[PDB]
């Protein structure tokens, strides 16, 4: 039994989205679908059962409003709408099947962000400071959507990195990226942070100095 | 609704060790049909949760069997015998005997290491920013332990919420540590009205604030 599900989705609030769950192999010996929530960071959340031998259903009621569960048998998916959408959609999506009284099975879960932002490449600041090691770092601002890449030399700097989840500021994201290297080797050995933000075609590079 | 409660949030262990991870319902969840539909799942980060133990006490196939579960009523109990790094994650239990179905809220199953204070570090905005009349004043506070930490913010000696954002990393694959970052954002015009500027970090290791700070001067 394998569980395939549609590409990840950003879509504006307001507007509604249309999930897909293409189950394989059960075959002869129908199943419940189950759909669940997520959100970033956090924990499961039940949406509701179909049961595409009947077209039967049952929805949690904090999604009755939110969620419709629909089929097409010919393709032998099923399908979760959401419509109004809001940011407290923006979530992973999960569905979940099950013949009777047997172990379930999960997709490999469908990404749904729900924002009005546009493709906005990162500021890119570093930061330099006012012991053996000294921490240097560089934070990447307002920039939509995720994700971004950083890396420090290219790359040859990997050690004693610390490059964090980002975080909404805004309706844009931000994060940073922390390196700590003997002290004895900065400025000497220069330190440069590269940030690629793909859905921008951008990469920026920026060297690290001292502050005057 | 069944609500299910459980415990711990987290649960630090030792390779090797023996991890107890359970679960209560609010009301019994023994289905119309006889079985009692308590599932337990591990789930890994950008990953989907893989089943673990199904009807209370079934393990299901391919996974090892270090896992058990048992449970009557309304107390159910995972059992993870000798914990590999591979059994590393986030647990959840299922109740799947009365709609809606409901989730505990997970424990995390992480190592235990020696306690640590952070390294914490202060930076001030950089020009760049501040030519485009910003001004984000940053704090790292990297590698300790345990895994709870609180951040403050002073401005000019007097506490600060408003335009703070933080953001913190899974324990480290290699020291078994955590580490958190905080960002003060302001504009260009309320940075330079102040002087000091001050991150405090409060944890375990002593009750007195690890405290840095510069001066614009």
């Amino acid at each position: 039994v394998q569980l395939q599900q549609s590409g990840a989705e950003l879509v504006k609030p307001g507007a509604s989205v249309k999930l897909s769950c293409k189950a394989s192999g059960y075959t002869f010996t129908e199943y419940f679908i189950h759909w669940v929530k997520q959100r970033s960071g956090q924990g499961l959340e039940w949406i509701g059962w179909f049961y595409p031998g009947s077209g039967s259903l049952n929805y949690n009621g904090k999604f009755k409003d939110k969620a419709t569960f629909t089929a097409d048998k010919s393709s032998s998916t099923v399908y979760l709408e959401l419509s109004r959408l809001t940011s407290e959609d923006s979530a992973v999506y999960f569905c979940a099947s099950h013949a009777y009284d047997k172990e379930p099975y999960w997709g490999q879960g469908t990404l749904v962000t729900v924002s009005a932002a546009k493709t906005t490449p990162p500021s890119v600041y570093p930061l330099a400071p006012g012991n053996s090691m000294v921490t240097l770092g560089c934070l990447v601002k307002g920039y939509f959507p995720e994700p971004v890449t950083v890396t420090w030399n290219s790359g040859s700097l990997s050690s004693g990195v610390h490059t964090f989840p980002a975080v909404l500021q805004s309706d844009l994201y931000t994060l940073s990226s922390s390196v700590t290297v003997p002290s004895s080797t900065w400025p000497s050995e220069t330190v440069t942070c590269n940030v690629a933000h793909p859905a921008s075609s951008t990469k920026v590079d920026k060297k690290i100095v001292p502050r005057d | 609704d069944v609500l299910m409660t459980q415990t711990p949030l987290s649960l630090p262990v030792s390779l090797g060790d023996q991890a107890s991870i359970s679960c209560r319902s609010s009301q019994s969840i023994v289905h119309s049909n006889g079985n009692t539909y308590l599932e337990w799942y591990l789930q890994k980060p950008g990953q989907s949760p893989k089943l673990l133990i199904y009807k209370v006490s079934n393990r299901f196939s391919g996974v090892p069997d270090r896992f058990s579960g048992s449970g009557s009523g309304t107390d159910f109990t995972l059992k993870i015998n000798r914990v590999e790094a591979e059994d590393l994650g986030i647990y959840y239990c299922l109740q799947g005997s009365h709609v809606p179905l409901t989730f505990g809220a997970g424990t995390t199953l992480e190592l235990k290491r020696a306690d640590a204070a952070p390294t914490v570090s202060i930076f001030p905005p950089s020009s760049e920013q501040l030519t485009s009349g910003g001004a984000s004043v940053v704090c790292f506070l990297n590698n300790f332990y345990p895994k709870d930490i609180n951040v403050k913010w002073k401005i000019d000696g007097s506490e600060r919420q408003n335009g703070v954002l933080n953001s913190w990393t899974d324990q480290d694959s290699k020291d078994s540590t955590y580490s958190m970052s905080s960002t003060l954002t302001l504009t260009k015009d309320e940075y330079e009205r102040h002087n000091s500027y001050t991150c405090e970090a409060t944890h375990k290791t002593s009750t007195s604030p690890i405290v840095k700070s510069f001066n614009r001067n």
